[PDB]
């Protein structure tokens, strides 16, 4: 908005202003070891205790 | 050449001159045991003229 | 995911299955640490890449 002035002063007529934004993107990661034999013995069924 | 000699000596440069980039980039073993062996007030200052 | 063999398989490994299935190998790949300014970003993910194997000892980079 504006103001009403009684000099001569020249006149900022209506004004819009835009802004945009953007993003920021993020990435994350970690390993893990896992040995074969756990891996293996995992799926075979145990016998004796 | 023992005009360079001369003023290297009295001028105590070439010290230190074992490890030049910042000591993260190498990985282990690095002694370094030429420059320093140890300090009693912290990080050297380099100070310039 | 969590199979005894080299490749992932289905069922979570219940049962063996393809013993080697339709001989797929799985790739290897390879970690550098690059100088950043030494590597322009924009290289897309297809150019063959060549390692200078650096003269000094104990280096990370």
């Amino acid at each position: 908005p504006t103001i009403a002035h009684g000099d001569g002063r020249r006149p900022s007529k209506q004004r819009t202003f835009i802004v945009v934004k953007n993003c920021h993107k993020h990435h994350i990661s970690t390993e893990m070891e896992l040995s074969m034999l756990d891996l293996e013995i995992l799926h075979s069924i145990p016998e004796t205790p | 050449q023992q005009v360079n000699d001369y003023i290297k000596a009295k001028v105590g440069a070439q010290r230190n001159g074992t490890l030049l980039r910042d000591p993260r980039t190498y990985l282990a073993g690095m002694t370094n045991v030429n420059g320093a062996p140890g300090l009693c007030h912290g990080q050297q200052a380099t100070c310039e003229i | 995911l969590l199979a005894p063999g080299e490749v992932a398989v289905a069922g979570g490994g219940s049962g063996g299955g393809s013993f080697s299935w339709s001989g797929w190998r799985p790739p290897v790949f390879g970690d550098f640490l690059i100088h950043a300014s030494s590597f322009n970003n924009a290289e897309a993910t297809g150019t063959p890449l060549f390692q200078f194997k650096q003269s000094d000892p104990f280096s990370g980079v």
